[PDB]
């Protein structure tokens, strides 16, 4: 993917989170108050 | 410490520090074998109780753990607490400390957790016996001294607390929760609590408030009444009982929602009513603001005693003290019904006697003028208003006014306001009407209007007892159909009567405040008066105002000015209440428009007040949102928008001020810092937002009653000299006014520098000048405060016009409003039956020391000062009465209340 692939992902994850926690946090608080590979063999066949 | 066997009774205690033989082995064997030893065990209980008492003094963790180790096992392992029934139940006296030794003396995380739960269950079972109470008492009042119990005893009490609090947080309640394992109510633990309360109230203070707020009921509070009212004088003086009661209520203020918080303080008032001092009573009745409670304390002195006595004089004094005058109206006419003397009584309740006393003060304080000499153009206008701003309250400066030369050179809107400033020379005075009359009967309609405003100001101090009411003069003007005339008339009536919602005043104002289809700017004054009238007492949230706010919106949107003023009148109207105001937020919100959304955020502040910390976070999410949405994308509308933005900012500030006052005095410091971070956030983000928040800030301070006055107004001022809207300076000066000549020494130089230095527009100059004069009253004539004064938690009514005007860009029209500034404080004096006009002596102390009260009752040491001195502002507010050494007794406890002192000499 190289770096530019990774930039898209990390930013998408984080924005959704900054938006949500901005106000979800404030709200909730106050509520109460108011084997190192080797062969990797596998017993099951595949095709 | 070492074993040393049974040689003597001293070494028997030593023997049992390592291994008991009269508590362990023997008893254990007996219980696990024969059941005729049940009989030996009963006699041996006493012996066992004594051995604890002796080794209590030993504190080391190891020689209590291990010693009683096997007894702890025995509860479930060998006895199983029902091998002989009754017999372990009454034998749980000593086994209950064994458990506590693992909770607390030794800390093993696994057992300390688990055994909390056990301890709770058994506290309950053993409190049926009512012997669990006695176990508690022998550690609470002590027998022996060791560190250990000072930590331990808290746990026993904590069991009760645990459960009771949780029943609010989790609905399932009772012993279904395995967190305690103990039933929330029932006739087994309830009797335990009452008895526990008794012993802890005598010796301690810790748990008595916790129990009330966790039950949540006004009922817990009403049990407290019974016990404490026995204690009122023989166990300890009046004074002490009072300091506890209000410590309970003031400390838990932030965490009581609206319905709960009124419901608790009812009970504190009544406690006060029962006890000797009725002086403590009147003060709480006022807090609540209910009509019903004012009348009982006034009645209690007037009706029983047939004779005049002390009793009539005292009733009048007490109602006289609120200068909202809400109490004044209610109490009047009882005096008439009884008929001993009409003449003394009626005048004394009335704020008519408060004018007379003012003359005595004025006499020390003398006259120093400092008014502007500047004439011609807008500078003429500036100076003529400035004359009134310096001679606020009763002053005599007749001669200057009579020089009609400068009067007549005012023009336009300046003419109305010029006459209006004249009225404030005779503010709080009977006499002065004369000056106003000359103009009212001659020249353009403008001078006529300005006369009515001034009447409004003069009448502030004489409008009860049916002695020249403002209602009398101003009715004639309402009928006259010209708009300027009629608008002016109802603005002054509203000001004068203040809180007084008398039948004639109210009802004149009732058909009206209901035409907004015709497009008229100045009809802001239609609702604006009625809102003012309403504050100071519980609201109806009148159906006249609510209907008309909506109608105006239907009709117009053109006059942006008209609708911004309207929005505020609604929020000011709901002041005096909060419970009923949760309803009207919805009602308003039913109809939805972006224009209506501006009205809502305002009203939210009054409904949530007094528990607000949800409100706070809300008024900050608002702020952010214009910018924020824009933020996402980057990686007719005109009127609606502007109302939107501006409203929010007002609302944030109002919210803060009201919360900090009532809540913790500590919190006053923190809220100012939060504001500074709000403004900083705005200066960068929105250009338009910055303008509004500057003006709001000055009234943030004046409302909130900041402790600091030296640093913060000054510092802020400097940045804002560069910044447009010189109306900033006026809002700061209303805070800074303080005890004149303390804060305000710095102030005149600081406000004066920017004005005098810079002149680049006379428009700009005018705001600056007025601000300056306001600040100082010559040789401490009076002080203004937003607060009542009588309570320091309290909020005024007359000062609400000041609070209204900092929401709009400056206008010459606005200048006319600005003249009105009312909110006087009387200087206390010791009264006599011939009405002595002199104080003997007083203590003043900048800072209270008492930490039992957050208010801090006066110390009794103080620093001593002379007769006839103003009741000082901040850094002088704590005031104690010195008179006791001349064998004089206050009847009216004064702690630095507005109230006038009163004395009885032996």
């Amino acid at each position: 993917e190289e770096a530019s692939g990774k930039e898209v992902e990390k930013v998408a994850t984080a924005v959704l989170s900054t938006t949500a926690r901005a106000k979800a946090r404030a709200k909730k608080t106050k509520k109460e108050k108011g084997e190192f590979y080797k062969n990797k063999y596998s017993s099951k066949p595949y095709k | 410490m070492v074993d040393e066997s049974d040689k003597k009774q001293q070494t028997i205690d030593e023997q049992s520090q390592i291994s008991p033989e009269k508590q362990t082995p023997n008893k254990k064997d007996k219980k696990k074998e024969e059941e005729e030893q049940l009989s030996e065990e009963d006699a041996k209980l006493k012996t066992d109780l004594e051995l604890l008492v002796e080794r209590l003094k030993e504190d080391d963790s190891s020689l209590y753990e291990a010693s009683l180790n096997a007894l702890k096992e025995s509860i479930k392992n060998s006895t199983s607490s029902m091998t002989a029934v009754p017999k372990p139940l009454k034998f749980l006296r000593p086994t209950y400390p064994d458990l506590c030794s693992i909770y607390d003396k030794w800390t093993d995380p696994n057992l300390k957790s688990s055994l909390a739960d056990v301890l709770s269950i058994l506290a309950m079972t053993y409190s049926e016996n009512g012997k669990h109470d006695s176990l508690r008492y022998r550690l609470l009042s002590d027998v022996s001294d060791f560190e250990g119990w000072g930590h331990e005893y808290i746990r026993h009490l904590a069991l009760e607390i645990g459960e009771v609090y949780n029943d609010q947080v989790e609905k399932d309640a009772e012993d279904e929760t395995s967190s305690d394992g103990s039933k929330s109510d029932g006739s087994a633990a309830t009797s335990g609590f009452e008895f526990s309360k008794e012993d802890t109230l005598r010796l301690c203070l810790d748990i008595v408030p916790y129990f009330l707020k966790h039950n949540g009921e006004e009922d817990a509070v009403d049990l407290l009444l019974e016990i404490e009212s026995i204690d009122k004088l023989p166990q300890f003086v009046d004074e002490n009982t009072f300091q506890r009661v209000c410590q309970y209520m003031v400390a838990c203020v932030p965490l009581l929602p609206p319905p709960e918080d009124v419901a608790f303080l009812k009970t504190a008032y009544s406690i006060y009513l029962s006890q000797n001092e009725l002086t403590d009573a009147i003060a709480l009745a006022v807090r609540l603001g209910e009509e019903d409670m004012i009348r009982s304390v006034f009645d209690a002195t007037s009706d029983p005693v047939m004779h005049k006595q002390l009793a009539y004089i005292l009733a009048a004094q007490k109602t006289s003290f609120e200068y909202e005058g809400v109490q004044d109206i209610i109490g009047n006419g009882k005096l008439s019904e009884h008929f001993l003397y009409l003449a003394k009584e009626l005048n004394l309740t009335g704020p008519k006697v408060p004018e007379d006393i003012y003359k005595s003060h004025l006499d020390n304080s003398k006259s120093v003028f400092s008014s502007a000499g500047l004439d011609s153009a807008q500078q003429n206008l500036a100076s003529s208003f400035v004359n009134g701003f310096l001679n606020l309250g009763y002053c005599n400066d007749k001669l200057i006014v009579d020089n009609d030369n400068w009067v007549y050179k005012t023009k336009g809107d300046g003419m109305t306001s010029a006459v209006a400033s004249i009225g404030s020379i005779y503010q709080w005075n009977l006499d002065g009407l004369q000056q106003l009359d000359k103009y009212l009967y001659v020249d353009e309609p403008e001078v006529k209007a300005g006369a009515l405003l001034g009447i409004g100001i003069s009448a502030s101090g004489v409008h009860d007892g049916e002695v020249e009411p403002a209602l009398l003069l101003l009715q004639d003007y309402v009928t006259n159909p010209d708009t300027k005339i009629s608008s002016a008339a109802i603005l002054g009536l509203g000001i004068a009567f203040a809180g007084s919602k008398n039948d004639e005043v109210l009802g004149l104002l009732l058909p009206i405040a209901a035409s907004t289809d015709l497009p008229i700017e100045t009809a802001a004054m239609a609702s604006l008066a009625l809102a003012h009238v309403f504050v100071g007492t519980c609201n109806g949230d009148i159906t006249t105002s609510i209907m008309d706010n909506f109608l105006e919106r239907t009709a117009i949107e053109l006059k942006t000015d008209w609708v911004r003023f309207l929005a505020l009148a609604l929020g000011i109207l709901y002041m005096g209440q909060g419970e009923q105001v949760d309803d009207v937020l919805e009602t308003i919100s039913a109809i939805e428009h972006p224009m209506t959304s501006a009205i809502e955020v305002l009203v939210g502040s009054c409904a949530y007040t007094g528990t607000g910390d949800v409100l706070l976070i809300q008024d900050l999410l608002h702020r952010l949102t214009p910018k924020n949405v824009k933020g996402e994308e980057d990686a007719e509308i005109k009127s609606e928008e502007k109302k939107g933005k501006s409203s929010d900012k007002d609302a944030t500030t109002d919210g803060k001020n009201d919360d900090e006052e009532e809540e913790k005095e500590a919190g006053i410091v923190d809220e100012l810092a939060y504001a500074v971070l709000g403004i900083a956030l705005i200066a960068l983000g929105e250009d338009i937002g910055k303008e509004m928040s500057l003006r709001h800030f000055g009234h943030l301070m004046h409302y909130g009653n900041e402790h600091i006055r030296r640093m913060v107004p000054l510092a802020m001022g400097i940045v804002s000299v560069s910044d447009p809207q010189m109306k900033v300076f006026d809002t700061l000066t209303r805070f800074s006014h303080d005890a004149d000549l303390e804060v305000s020494m710095n102030s005149i130089f600081a406000m004066g520098l920017c004005g005098a230095g810079t002149n680049n527009a006379r428009l700009a100059q005018l705001l600056r000048q007025l601000a300056s004069y306001y600040s100082r009253e010559q040789d401490a004539l009076f002080i203004t405060r937003l607060a009542q004064g009588l309570l320091h938690l309290g909020k005024g009514t007359m000062t609400m016009d000041v609070f209204n005007d900092a929401h709009v860009l400056n206008k010459v029209t606005l200048a006319s409003i600005l003249t009105t500034a009312v909110g006087l404080v009387s200087p206390s004096f010791m009264l006599k039956h011939h009405q002595l006009f002199y104080m003997l002596n007083a203590g003043i102390r900048p800072k209270f020391i008492l930490a039992l009260n957050d208010e801090g009752e006066p110390i009794k040491v103080n620093v001593r000062v002379g007769q006839a001195v103003e009741t000082v502002g901040q850094a002088g507010r704590p005031k104690k009465i010195t008179g006791w050494i001349t064998q004089s007794t206050p009847v009216l406890l004064n702690h630095g209340e507005r109230a006038e002192l009163e004395t009885d000499e032996y």
